[PDB]
């Protein structure tokens, strides 16, 4: 974030929010709030 | 439904005599045109109401080579006409400066800035002077005094928006009309074909600086740092 680049964390840390409540880390989805984290973007490994 | 005195303030004691709506304002000037140095009386003067605001929020339009001490006896004489003359003497003028149209920061330092500068402006009760127009880091101090003005106690702290007139796209319909133009009504959507920023609604009072140029810029910065250096002096306070 000090560098300034930003698409490349705003591509990752959705899957790295799925991946985090699937592997049950709160102090990671603690941390991933904040730095634009969009709760209701995620998407799910298999499809329905 | 309209003041017609003003209680002003005398310059060594404790205020001066009720001076009428007619009186008083002489000695704020404006510029027909660029050329004019002496210039006109101004004329344009009173309180715009905005959209969705329950308050109205008085204007003035003074000149560039105008005294700053005239218009802190105008703020000082309408928070004596508003809130009596009793009112909360300052303890801190806290100015904002930034910049207008590239105000492009991320969301976190964003919060960060607006979090430390709501508890600042919450703690502090303190007068702030921003840029008067809807863009930017202004929008952004009007959104934490408008998130700070819901509950405001008795004493609103005063928003003082300083811009410069001729960049104001509604400045045209508020110069036309009566001297107090008490009921303005001021249109945000309106679309003025030399100007092309508007007033934001959230400020408490507006100076608008004349030097009689349209669409020229950095013109209301000197009357700016001195009204500020003037109400440092005045009510012995840092800025
Ligand atoms: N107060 C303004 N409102 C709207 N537009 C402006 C303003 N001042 C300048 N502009 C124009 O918008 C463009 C964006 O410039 P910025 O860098 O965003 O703003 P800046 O030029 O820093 O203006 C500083 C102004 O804002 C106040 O904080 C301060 O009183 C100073 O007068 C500039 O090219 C300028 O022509």
């Amino acid at each position: 974030s000090k560098n300034g680049q930003h698409n490349e964390i705003a591509a990752c840390i959705n899957d790295n929010l799925m991946a985090a409540m699937m592997h049950n880390k709160p102090h990671f989805v603690e941390l991933y709030l904040g730095f634009d984290a969009k709760i209701y973007e995620l998407k799910p490994s298999e499809e329905v | 439904v309209a003041a017609k005195t003003l209680l002003i303030e005398n310059e060594d004691g404790k205020g001066s005599t009720r001076m009428e709506v007619q009186d008083f304002m002489k000695r704020f000037h404006m510029h027909a045109s660029e050329d004019d140095k002496t210039g006109s009386p101004s004329t344009a003067w009173g309180t715009l109401r905005f959209p969705t605001k329950e308050a109205t929020a008085p204007y003035l339009r003074l000149s560039v080579n105008d005294d700053p001490e005239d218009a802190l006896l105008f703020v000082k004489a309408m928070l004596a006409q508003k809130y009596g003359e009793t009112y909360d003497r300052p303890s801190l003028i806290l100015s904002v400066t930034g910049g207008a149209r590239n105000f492009t920061l991320p969301p976190r330092l964003e919060t960060a800035i607006a979090k430390g500068l709501r508890l600042a402006a919450q703690r502090t009760n303190a007068w702030v002077v921003t840029g008067g127009t809807n863009t930017g880091v202004m929008k952004l101090t009007g959104q934490i005094m408008e998130a700070l003005s819901k509950t405001q106690s008795h004493f609103i702290p005063p928003t003082i928006g300083i811009a410069t007139y001729g960049v104001i796209i509604g400045g045209d319909d508020m110069t036309r009309g009566e001297p107090p133009k008490i009921g303005l009504e001021y249109e945000m959507h309106k679309k003025d074909p030399p100007k092309t920023t508007p007033l934001d609604d959230n400020h408490n009072l507006f100076l608008l600086v004349d030097d009689g140029s349209t669409n020229k810029f950095g013109k209301e910065i000197k009357f700016r740092a001195a009204f500020e250096n003037a109400a440092g002096q005045a009510f012995a306070a840092p800025v």
